[PDB]
Parts: C-alpha cells; sequence; structure tokens
C-alpha cells in the first residue's frame, strides 16, 4: 500500500492516503478480504499491486462462477479492477444478487425502475407491459415449491378481492340489486370471501350451493318464490333431506 | 467461518561498492575480518 | 385497483426471500442508485399507476 | 428364469416357444380374457389392468376407452388369424380442463377418434399434429360441439406408420369464435401390434420381471424403451434393472431418479390416480402455464440474453440452478449447439435432470462437479456423448473420489489446487525471492554439468526454504520427481540457466511459472499425505 | 496481568533493547563489508589477478 501511494487501496472522491474514520474502514474490508483470499492471495495481490488482475483470475482464485462475475462487472460500470473499490463494488453487487438467488443483470433491470414523478422533467423509466412479465417470470424462477404454493395462494387472494370488487361496480343482473360481497356469496352460491387454504371437491360445492339457494327461496327471503312448486313432497321433508 | 493466511512482499538484497587498498598484506587483513565478522554473528544471535 | 399482477408478484417474491430490506441495507453500493419512491413501492404495495 | 426372459421371440418359432412356456390345456385365446390372467398370475383387476389396460369389445357408446391404456385383439384382414394391439396415451397441454375423454381407436388399418367435452360451443374442431403447420392438418370434428357427447372424427390419414410409435396425434384447435381458436387439450400416443402368441410371450416376460424385481409395469416399460427401439429384453435392460436398483438401495433416491441416472429418460406415463415424474419436477405448481417437452423449438440459454424465454425460467425452477449454474451444465453435457442454442426434447432436458442428480447425490455444488470432471479420467467427453458401460464407471468414481475426500478430511477447493493444471502465470513473490536468493550462489559452471544429482543436491536447501519443506533431502527428491515429469520441456538445467539470466526472459516466464507451480503442487500434495521421507525416497 | 506489567523485563525494556541492537547490527554491517572489501583488494594484489 505505501509503496503504491496508497492507490490500490482507492478512495472514494478524495485524495488517497487521507487518515480518516472511512480510510480505516476501507482498510478493515480490503484486509478482510485478503485473509479470506487463502494461499494464492499473496499471488493475487501482486496481480493487484500492477494492473494485470483479470476477471477470470478472480472468479477462478475466488470459487466464484466467470458468467455472474462478468454480469456484476458489467452492471456496476467498472471494465477494470484498477484499485480495491472496483473489487469492492463487484462483490456488493455479487453478494445482492446472490441474496435473491438471482443473477446481477436481473438486479440491474430492478435497480432501473425509477419513480421520476411522471415527466415535468426530463423522463421516467418503466419497463412495458411485456418486460414486466418477463421480469416477473425471471424473479420467480428462483423459488422454491412451498414458496410457488405460498405466492399462488396469495396471488389467488388477491385476484379474487380486485375481480369482486370490479364486479360489483361494473356489472349488474337483469333484475337484481347487489351491494357487497356477500350479495355475491348470495347469487352465486359460492363463497368468495374464504382463505385459500380450504379445499374441496366440485360435487361437494355444487350440493353446498344449490342447498343454500333452497333455504333462500324456501324461507322467503328470495322474492316471487313459486309457491305450487314449494308444497313438493321433497320440500316437506325438508328438515330430513337438507343433510347428505 | 472464518481463516487467516501469511502474506509476502518482494525483497532486495545489498549491494557492493568498489573496494580500497590497505597498506598490510593478506594475513593480517584476513584474521582483523575474521573478527568483525565473529562479533557479527554474535550480535545476530543475540537479536534472533 | 389499479393491480399490477407482475408488480404484486415481484414485490412478494422480494419480501419472501428478504424481508426488511436487510440484504439490501449492508451494500450501499447498489442501494444508493435505486429513488426513494422505488423502495417504497417495494416496500408497501404501490402500483405505477 | 433368465432364459425365459432373454430369449428372443420370432415368428416362425412362436408356436414352439409357446408349447414348451405354457401347460397343454393352455390356448393363446385364454389370453383374451382378464379374469384368466388375473387368476394365473396371481393378480388384482386393477395389478392386471396396470399392465393390460381396459380391454375394447364394443361396450357403450362412451364408456372412455382408456385406464390409462387400450389394448385388445381384432381379426387382420389379411388373413384369418388374430393380433392384439396396445394402445399408450400421455395427457398434455391442459387435458384436464375441457375434454371429458380423448380416445384413440384402431380398426387394422387406419384409426379414429372419440371425444366429450366440458363446454358446449358452437363451431366445429380440427385435430392438428404439430405446431399449426401448413401440413398439420390430420383430421376434423364437425359441429356442433355439446358438452358431453361423443363424436367421431373422419379417419385421420396424414400420419405414417413410422411416426405412430411415439408419436403426437391431436393438436386440438376448437373454434370458440368463427375465427378465434386456440388449443384445448392433447395427448402423446404410441401404439403396438403383435400377432396374439407373441403378445402373450412378452406380457409373460414383463409380468414374471416386474414380479420378480418389484418395479412398476411402466418403470419397466420406459427402461426397455429407451435401450433400443422393438423394445425387446436382453443383458443391457437386465443390468439398467440392477443398477437401478443398487443406486436406489444405496443413495436412498427414488426408483425414478434412481431411474434416471442409471441413463433412462424423464418418465412421463401417468396412473390416473398420481402425476407423472416430469410434471412433479416442472409443473408442481406451473409458473403461469405449462411447460412440454412437445416443443423441439431451439431455446437461447445464454445468460448474457436480453429478454429470457419463459421455458428457460421454467426449466431453472425446475432443476433448482440460477442462469450461469444453467450455462455451465449445458456446456459440460455438450447439448449446446452455436449461438447457445438448445432443442427442448426429452432427451436433453433428461441429460441436465441427470447431471443435477449427480451433483446432489454426492453434496456437491454444480461448480465443484465441474472441477472434479475436469480432474476426472473422463474430462474431454461430453457426457451426453457417453456409452451406456461409461456411465456407471463415471458415477462409481464420483462416489469413490468424493468418500477418501470425506474420510481423509480434504476439501473439494484444495484438491483442486492439488492437482489442477492452470496456472495464474505471473511471477509471485516467492518466485522472486527465490531467485533473488538463488542467483548469488550458484554459476554457470555448474548449470552445464551433466550430473542432475549434484544439480538436486546444490538447489535443495533453497527450494525447502521457499517450499517450507521439513528437510533439504526431502527439498531433493521433490526436484527429481519434478525434473522426472519435465513439466514445460525444463529439466533441471534448463531451470538452473533461466534463473541465470538477467531478466532476459520473453515468453520463457512461462516455463518458469510453470515449473514452479508444479513444484508446489508435489510439495504441497507429499505434505498434506504427511509421507515420509523414506517412502518418498525409495 | 498487573504483576507482568511491572516485571523488569517488560514490553518497554525489550524494544529499547532490540531496537538499539538493530541499529548497531546495521552499522557494524556496513563495517565489517568494507573490511572484507579491502582484504579482497589486498588478495587480488598478491596475486595479480
Amino acid at each position: 500500500l505505501v509503496i503504491s501511494g496508497f492507490a490500490v487501496l482507492g478512495a472514494k472522491n478524495q485524495p488517497a492516503g487521507q487518515h480518516n474514520i472511512d480510510t480505516l474502514f476501507s482498510l478493515y474490508r480490503f484486509h478482510q478480504w485478503i485473509n479470506g483470499l487463502g494461499n494464492p492471495g499473496s499471488d493475487t495481490l501482486d496481480m493487484l499491486r500492477q494492473q494485470t488482475l483479470t476477471a477470470d483470475r478472480l472468479a477462478s482464485v475466488m470459487g466464484l462462477d466467470i458468467s455472474m462475475v462478468t454480469q456484476a462487472m458489467v452492471s456496476a460500470g467498472v471494465n477494470q479492477l484498477q484499485c480495491w473499490q472496483d473489487i469492492n463494488t463487484v462483490l456488493q453487487w455479487i453478494d445482492v444478487a446472490s441474496a435473491l438467488h438471482t443473477m446481477p443483470s436481473v438486479i440491474r433491470t430492478l435497480v432501473n425502475i425509477r419513480y421520476v414523478t411522471a415527466l415535468n422533467k426530463a423522463e421516467s423509466n418503466l419497463p412495458s407491459w411485456d418486460e414486466w412479465q418477463t421480469l416477473a417470470e425471471n424473479m420467480e424462477a428462483g423459488l422454491s415449491t412451498q414458496q410457488a404454493q405460498t405466492l399462488a395462494d396469495y396471488t389467488a387472494e388477491r385476484l379474487s378481492s380486485v375481480l369482486c370488487n370490479w364486479f360489483l361496480a361494473n356489472i349488474q343482473p337483469e333484475g337484481v340489486s347487489l351491494h357487497s360481497r356477500d350479495d355475491l356469496y348470495s347469487y352465486f352460491l359460492i363463497d368468495n370471501q374464504v382463505s385459500s387454504a380450504i379445499k374441496t371437491t366440485r360435487l361437494a360445492e355444487a350440493i353446498a350451493g344449490i342447498q343454500l339457494y333452497i333455504n333462500r327461496a324456501l324461507n322467503r327471503i328470495e322474492p316471487n318464490a313459486r309457491a305450487d312448486v314449494s308444497t313438493r313432497q321433497f320440500f316437506t321433508d325438508w328438515t330430513v333431506n337438507n343433510r347428505y | 467461518a472464518l481463516l487467516t493466511s501469511m502474506v509476502q512482499a518482494s525483497q532486495g538484497g545489498s549491494a557492493v561498492l568498489p573496494g580500497t587498498l590497505s597498506l598490510y598484506r593478506f594475513p593480517v587483513m584476513l584474521e582483523r575480518t575474521r573478527n568483525l565478522v565473529a562479533q557479527l554473528t554474535q550480535f545476530g544471535t543475540s537479536l534472533l | 385497483t389499479p393491480y399490477h399482477q407482475p408488480y404484486e408478484t415481484i414485490r412478494q417474491v422480494i419480501m419472501t426471500h428478504d424481508s426488511t430490506l436487510s440484504a439490501l441495507s449492508r451494500n450501499p453500493e447498489v442501494m444508493g442508485q435505486a429513488e426513494g419512491a422505488s423502495l417504497l413501492a417495494i416496500l408497501a404495495n404501490i402500483s405505477p399507476e | 428364469l433368465y432364459n425365459i426372459l432373454t430369449e428372443e421371440i420370432t415368428e416362425k418359432n412362436a408356436d414352439a416357444l409357446f408349447a414348451q412356456n405354457f401347460s397343454e390345456n393352455i390356448t393363446p385365446e385364454n389370453f383374451a380374457s382378464q379374469s384368466w390372467i388375473a387368476k394365473y398370475y396371481g393378480l388384482e383387476l386393477s395389478e392386471v389392468q396396470k399392465y393390460l389396460g381396459m380391454l375394447q369389445n364394443g361396450y357403450s357408446d362412451s364408456t372412455s376407452a382408456y385406464v390409462d391404456n387400450i389394448s385388445t385383439g381384432l381379426v387382420v384382414n389379411n388373413e384369418s388369424k388374430l393380433e392384439a394391439y396396445k394402445i399408450t396415451r400421455v395427457k398434455t397441454d391442459d387435458y384436464d380442463k375441457n375434454i371429458n375423454y380423448f380416445d384413440l381407436m384402431y380398426e387394422g388399418n387406419n384409426q379414429f377418434f372419440i371425444r366429450a367435452n366440458f363446454k358446449v360451443s358452437r363451431e366445429f374442431g380440427a385435430t392438428l399434429r404439430k405446431n399449426a403447420g401448413p401440413s398439420g392438418i390430420v383430421g376434423s370434428l364437425s359441429g356442433p360441439l355439446i358438452a358431453n357427447t361423443n363424436f367421431k372424427s373422419n379417419y385421420l390419414s396424414n400420419i405414417s406408420d413410422s411416426e405412430y410409435k411415439n408419436g403426437v396425434k391431436i393438436y386440438a384447435y376448437r373454434y370458440t369464435s368463427s375465427t378465434s381458436a386456440t388449443n384445448q387439450g392433447g395427448g402423446i400416443f404410441t401404439f403396438e401390434s403383435y400377432p396374439l402368441t407373441i403378445f402373450a410371450l412378452k406380457l409373460n416376460k414383463a409380468i414374471r420381471l416386474c414380479l420378480t424385481s418389484g418395479l412398476s409395469p411402466n418403470e419397466l416399460q420406459t427402461i426397455v424403451r429407451s435401450d433400443n427401439a422393438q423394445g425387446i429384453i436382453n443383458d443391457s435392460v437386465l443390468t439398467k434393472v440392477f443398477y437401478t436398483l443398487f443406486y436406489s438401495h444405496r443413495y436412498a433416491l427414488s426408483f425414478d431418479d434412481a431411474q434416471v441416472l442409471n441413463g433412462s429418460v424423464i418418465n412421463q406415463y401417468a396412473d390416473d390416480d398420481s402425476v407423472s415424474h416430469f410434471n412433479r419436477l416442472f409443473n408442481t405448481p406451473p409458473l403461469k402455464g405449462k411447460i412440454f417437452e412437445a416443443d423441439g423449438n431451439t431455446v437461447s440459454i445464454d445468460p448474457d440474453e436480453e429478454q429470457s424465454t419463459f421455458a428457460r425460467s421454467a426449466l431453472m425452477r425446475g432443476l433448482g440452478v440460477n442462469s450461469g449454474e444453467l450455462y455451465q451444465l449445458g456446456k459440460l453435457a455438450g447439448v449446446l449447439d452455436a449461438q447457445n442454442t438448445i432443442t427442448l426434447s426429452v432427451f436433453v432436458i433428461s441429460s441436465l435432470y441427470r447431471l443435477t442428480l449427480l451433483a446432489r447425490v454426492h453434496q456437491l455444488t454444480v461448480n465443484e462437479l465441474c472441477m472434479l470432471y475436469g480432474l476426472s479420467p473422463f474430462n474431454g467427453k461430453t457426457t451426453a456423448s457417453l456409452s451406456s458401460g461409461e456411465l456407471p464407471r463415471l458415477v462409481i468414481w464420483l462416489y469413490q473420489v468424493t468418500q477418501w475426500l470425506t474420510e481423509a478430511e480434504i476439501t473439494t477447493e484444495a484438491i483442486w489446487l492439488l492437482c489442477t493444471p492452470e496456472f495464474s502465470g505471473n511471477i509471485s513473490p516467492e518466485i522472486s525471492n527465490l531467485l533473488n536468493n538463488l542467483r548469488p550462489s550458484i554459476s554457470e559452471d555448474m548449470a552445464q554439468s551433466h550430473n542432475r544429482e549434484l544439480q538436486a543436491e546444490i538447489l535443495a536447501p533453497f527450494i525447502a526454504a521457499t517450499l517450507h519443506l521439513a528437510s533439504p533431502d526431502m527439498a531433493r527428491y521433490i526436484l527429481l520427481w519434478t525434473d522426472n515429469l519435465r513439466p514445460g520441456g525444463l529439466d533441471i538445467a534448463g531451470f538452473m540457466t533461466l534463473v541465470l539470466k538477467e531478466s532476459l526472459n520473453a515468453n520463457e516466464t512461462t516455463q518458469l511459472v510453470q515449473f514452479c507451480h508444479v513444484m508446489a503442487q508435489l510439495s504441497l500434495s507429499v505434505q498434506t499425505l504427511r509421507l515420509s521421507e523414506a517412502e518418498l525416497s525409495v | 496481568l498487573e504483576l507482568l506489567q511491572r516485571k523488569f523485563t517488560n514490553k518497554a525494556l525489550y524494544s529499547w533493547m532490540r531496537g538499539k541492537l538493530s541499529a548497531i547490527y546495521y552499522q557494524f554491517f556496513d563495517l565489517t563489508q568494507s573490511f572484507c572489501l579491502m582484504a579482497q583488494e589486498a588478495l587480488r594484489r598478491e596475486l595479480t589477478d
């Protein structure tokens, strides 16, 4: 470090060689990296003393993947490992990508999404619909089976709420007035407020819906029920036919 | 789990200047230099 | 509404993998490249619309 | 039993073989009844149906025809002999939604279709074969298509006999509107036909093997299908079965995983009450749609590719790797083409999954597996282009090496550094110190001497110092071993001459660093092995 | 620990002692090398080579 004039360590917008707390923190991180490098680390330091350090050499020494290192270097905007600062930035990008089980290119794409107040200035950057779909696929590809199942359940609940609200707001049937989710439940004979955990079969839910419809019609809750039909033998014994 | 390792750097050696001619013959200078280097070796051992 | 389905999927995946943004907190070099509003949209449900 | 299983069956000797293999009071026509087979072989009705499926004899109009196979006998038109045929179906592209059933029926020289529906539509339907190709039209179902109703499809014609084996027979283009149509579900159909006696003999072989081995009938079917086209049983099939059982016992794997490991493809057949292995791997739960192998389209797996394809993402999620590991696996298996594109088929996906399984069962990451393969005697050979007799050798080598590494407490990185041929190519400070300390204590005279023993004795202390060796004798023997190796064409005298140079090194730096690297590798290996000086000398 | 710090041969004594010895060694090496060089010159004169 001293022979090179602290150009190896580098600095963030400051002349190199200064003695403050920030340079001490940088020195601590650099020493930790060198110690963790292992037996060939000394040689690597020599390659860092000159400017002959390459991405492939660093990837092989540290045990990472060449593609991951190259993508991180491209994303971070560094094209040469001149100083320790570039290595630190590359390693930070690699670590963040690994934390999300994804490659650094996806992290760069995620970061590039900015909210810049929707004009009144240069421009606002937002991906298109297809780009959003591709990004969602790439991000979701890193999940396990149980996490995928949990995500599917959450998506089902959110979609159910959104669809119920949209239908209540935009569509009205011919002669029925409905103003709430419970009205939708009573009309379509199927519960939309349930959680995703509970399971059932098609025949069971059809039976439940028809039973609910009969119970509503018999007790004169739904108007204009046919009086003559409601006196059949089957409905007269409804005290015993209402359960399987 | 962390680990640590030794680090080494390139190290150079001393050089030689042109010598000078004394007045005594060879054996006397040989014995004097022998005494001096013996003293130097003792110094090194003490330092270690 | 609005209901951006892929955006919500991305946010849910991010929250599942690393809640509290701790992994993003310890790497200031990459965190400093994101706008505050984008980070808010990551933390709380805020579609572009 | 081995003679029974491995004996060949031909047309001319079928009668003699049947007479030898069965009692004199049992006729081939007795195989026309499933109840008789169940009684004779001591199986339940469901177990028998696992083999033969449902026998077609003119049942009610719909009745379905697959449980999930169909098989029956008919009189050939050529003469008065009865043949027996069996067809198996694999559902695909959202068969559960829509289509109550979808049956392919045979009549002796031509086939037709039977189909019911879930949702009523007014328009007609077109049964295609390929992905909406110009010549993919193979039949048409005339409308209107009301749900829960039988329908027949006009004696499909645009298909060949060769593709009737392992060949899709439907791309159900159903018109929701007058101009809008979609694929509502389909299936891949495989058809076999044999004279009755040969069919009985093959069924006997299969039932005996399955009973004595414990394999499911479909597992044996896919074992024998991946070995040869004719679907016969020979030594290779028995070897694969043994390796399946052995891997299942040793690695505690399921039968499907062991079957894949031995060299077979991923099983896709469904049991009408379970989930196929392929669907369990890649479609539980689906991302948003269903990935199915029947594409053949080239997909790029380049990590640096913008707008990645959904198929690639589904593949990574199935295999449990990221993009870089997928690219490494593609390079290692050799299925990669120019511009980094692969053909989505069962074979390629099976190869990649086999590599992933190999990595997983030995507690190795993908990178570690690549390094070990590089150090292995199989390096330079793509895993896809491996003979049937080489894959077990590779797996046994991997198991033995990993067991030794675990026992000796040596990490994979350490063995890589010990045995790798790659080197940095730059002069290190240790080599610089060695040269600086060695130059004064050397001269050109001993560099030209032909006594390599004397030169080794001269150089031993400095080499010992620069490698942290115990004694000069061990350094001398390491030097002699390296001189025998001749790493970069440099003997001892060449190294001596290279040291005695005033930095006049154009490309000889490569030779010098290679020599030093090999010496360091040897010394480190000896130190790790804790080899005594006497053994090394001897 | 307190007794260790008040020892006669504490850290300070050893540090100063070896520093002084290092300086003495550094100068003595130069003196001895000069002596050896003049001895070599005397030998060269004696052998006329």
